[PDB]
């Protein structure tokens, strides 16, 4: 018996601008996927060393890069369950740190997506360029064919009041965290008091890390959100200075 | 009402898959995710439920289909 109905995917920021414990995190990231074992990985600030690593450690994923130099997200297919389509990088031109937007066709479970990751514009000062991107995002995600299902997940480095500034997000789009009701334990994707990685005492915390999708109303319903790699690992840290996060949803004809 | 049922496609492999389906949705959707997800063409599969054909219009609610319900497939 086959589950059809029942998509999974992790989304992570893995911080490979951290150079120090860098072989460590790494397995560590690789380890809490084999736990879960999701249909597709959003990885973002992804760095070449970091590649090389997820080719041998997990095999069992196609992996499709944003790009090649510096820093770049990544989004990774289990071989078997999902079918590559095809693939597409949209820019973001005025991006002053190499974002963009990667944008992956799949098949799964019989099911067309089109599946997209970003790692939007940094940092408080940039929050005019970080709501740019992500119209573009949203701008984007509505393009799309209406028979796809258009998945979004990534490090929209997003705060309170900037999706309200926006123009908040459009009728065809949810937050699954918001559509679960806006869970508390997986409310905060970077939180400086239980993660320790950044080495920065001071107890500031944001949901940096969203899942937005678009589908008409019942046919792709998110089952659970829960944050990933709170494993403390040898060297004492956690693999990043981001919870990730574990999404399942049912996809319904 | 926010509401779905559980079909399953059951082939003479012995394969079981699972689908949800909105009760007026065309099973026409379901045939085409059961031929992407085996990697099948219409041309050599066919549908039937409770004995009979399926045509592409028909939906589960039209043929009173329900939850848990099986859906049989021929080469
Ligand atoms: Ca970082």
């Amino acid at each position: 018996l086959e589950d059809s109905s029942t998509i999974s995917f992790i989304t992570w920021n893995i911080d490979g601008l951290d150079g120090c414990n860098l072989p460590e995190r790494a397995r560590g990231v690789c380890s809490c996927l084999a736990l879960y074992s999701p249909d597709v990985v959003f990885l973002q600030e992804v760095i070449p060393p970091y590649c090389a690593y997820l080719k041998k450690r997990a095999a069992s994923y196609t992996i499709i890069t944003g790009n090649e130099e510096g820093y770049f997200t990544a989004i990774l297919l289990k071989k078997g369950r999902v079918k590559f389509k095809s693939q597409e990088i949209i820019p973001f031109p005025n991006t002053k740190m190499m974002r963009n937007l990667l944008c992956v066709n799949v098949s799964l479970g019989g099911n067309e997506f089109c599946l997209m990751t970003s790692h939007l514009e940094s940092t408080r000062e940039h929050s005019a360029e970080r709501i740019r991107q992500l119209k573009t995002v949203l701008g984007k995600m509505q393009e799309a064919p209406d028979s796809t299902t258009v998945i979004f997940a990534g490090d929209t480095n997003l705060r309170d009041q900037e999706v309200i500034k926006c123009g908040g997000l459009p009728d065809n789009v949810f937050d699954a965290w918001e559509f679960l009701g806006k869970p508390k334990h997986c409310q905060y994707t970077w939180d400086t008091k239980a993660n320790n990685n950044l080495r920065i005492p001071a107890a500031y915390k944001h949901r940096f890390d969203r899942i937005f999708f678009r589908a008409e109303e019942g046919h792709l319903i998110p089952q659970s959100l829960d944050l990933v790699g709170l494993e403390k690992l040898d060297c004492g840290r956690f693999p990043s200075d981001h919870w990730g996060l574990l999404c399942t949803l049912n996809v319904v004809l | 009402n926010n509401d779905h049922i559980n079909l399953k496609v059951a082939g003479q492999d012995g394969s079981v898959v699972q689908f949800k389906i909105k009760r007026h949705t065309p099973l026409s959707k379901l045939m085409k995710a059961y031929c992407e997800r085996q990697g099948l063409s219409m041309r050599q599969i066919r549908f039937r439920f409770d004995g009979q054909p399926i045509n592409e219009t028909d939906t589960p609610a039209q043929l009173e289909m329900e939850d848990e319900d099986t859906i049989d497939v021929f080469q």
